[PDB]
């Protein structure tokens, strides 16, 4: 049961600056024949794991020079040079000294300047409000970095636990984000109340912006 | 080619099975031991199984013990997994991956997805997100199962400033997703 340690979980790397990531293990794979059992590999978007580094410091097919494996024993690196934007993805460590156990991955990504979110609400349907349901949508437009906040209101009261929210992946153009959040409520509950708000806080805003709609104007 | 190929991924319901197959093309099949690996949906890597080159030395992540079975057919050029009693943290892509001499896995398929849920199939309803000098407009996607559904604007003329938002899973058991685009006002 060898416990494989990634660090960081996410590294924003500057495009032509260097990355270095972490992975230790809680015991030494150092075999007696003198090999490593350690392999690194990157996970593109949308794409399957590829062997990037086998044996510790070993390139695989295709590799480029840029990427480079270093340690032993239980302290290992993966070192590239001059990141770009097509390093971009999940790299994950593996060790196969015993039953086979593999980090939980580190997530690079392209850092930018940031950028605050264009926001939009936006009303349930007459479509939807036939059917007994109304589904208020907030969206969070082309932003950097990911971390950012919803909170939702209701006639100023604030909402818990009747929304979810899902982000974009980084947008290989202009390296931004984007967040979309719906606020679930009955039709019932929905025409009790009158002002429908979304409070967005994020780095590039010097306080919380707010966008909202009167239900029925 | 040298490629490897899964299908068989599919949906069904806790306790039923599945059965996947990994089609190698392009090397000596015979040769190479094989790996079943999976990534639950948003999570990393985990190893499930491996086979070796003869059949031989098979082994188990231990949640799948006694559920999974893991086989070959050399003169098939396939590999399998018989997966019963199914679970639904079981619910991941599954990635077949040829082993090296060095144990590194040189070589992974596509991936199967595998759903495991005691929903039923439903079709979505597709409601408009409406505009209120750039503006935003775009569909909702609510309330389907199971995964995936695809999303297009102008049958596919209209591309820029598309973003198409991962489906969110909701308590009913069925998904929603959003597509949005923004555009000049």
């Amino acid at each position: 049961d060898i416990v494989m340690t990634q660090s960081p979980l996410s590294l924003p790397v500057t495009p032509g600056e260097p990355a270095s990531i972490s992975c230790r293990s809680s015991q030494s794979l150092l075999h007696s024949n003198g090999y490593n059992y350690l392999d690194w590999y990157l996970q593109k978007p949308g794409q399957s794991p590829q062997l990037l580094i086998y044996l510790g410091s070993n390139r695989a097919s295709g590799v480029p020079d840029r990427f480079s494996g270093s340690g032993s024993g239980t302290d290992f690196t993966l070192k590239i040079s001059r990141v770009e934007a097509e390093d971009v993805g999940v790299y994950y460590c593996m060790q196969a000294l015993q039953t086979i156990t593999f980090g939980q991955g580190t997530r690079l990504e392209i850092k930018r300047t940031v950028a605050a979110p264009s926001v939009f609400i936006f009303p349930p349907s007459d479509e939807q409000l036939k059917s007994g349901t109304a589904s208020v949508v907030c969206l969070l437009n082309n932003f950097y970095p990911r971390e950012a906040k919803v909170q939702w209101k209701v006639d100023n009261a604030l909402q818990s636990g009747n929304s979810q929210e899902s982000v974009t992946e980084q947008d290989s153009k202009d390296s931004t984000y984007s967040l979309s959040s719906t606020l679930t409520l009955s039709k019932a509950d929905y025409e009790k109340h009158k002002v429908y708000a979304c409070e967005v806080t994020h780095q590039g805003l010097s306080s919380p912006v707010t966008k909202s709609f009167n239900r029925g104007e | 080619q040298v490629q490897l190929v899964e299908s068989g991924g599919g949906v069904v319901q806790p306790g039923r099975s599945l059965r996947l197959s990994c089609a190698a093309s392009g090397f000596t099949f015979s040769r190479y031991g094989m790996h079943w690996v999976r990534q639950a949906p948003g999570k990393g890597l985990e190893w499930v199984a491996v086979i070796w080159y003869d059949g031989t030395n098979k082994d188990y992540t231990d949640s799948v013990r006694g559920r999974f079975t893991i086989s070959r057919d050399n003169s098939k050029n396939t590999l399998y997994l018989q997966m019963n009693s199914l679970r639904a943290e079981d619910t991941a892509v599954y990635y077949c991956a040829r082993e090296d001499w060095a144990e590194a896995f040189d070589m992974w398929g596509q991936g199967t997805t595998v759903t495991v849920s005691s929903a039923s199939t439903k079709g979505p309803s597709v409601f408009p997100l409406a505009p209120s000098g750039t503006a935003a407009l775009g569909c909702l996607v609510k309330d389907y199962f199971p995964e995936p559904v695809t999303v297009s604007w102008n049958s596919g003329a209209l591309t820029s400033g598309v973003h198409t938002f991962p489906a969110v899973l909701q308590s009913s058991g069925l998904y929603s997703l959003s597509s949005v685009v923004t555009v000049p006002s």
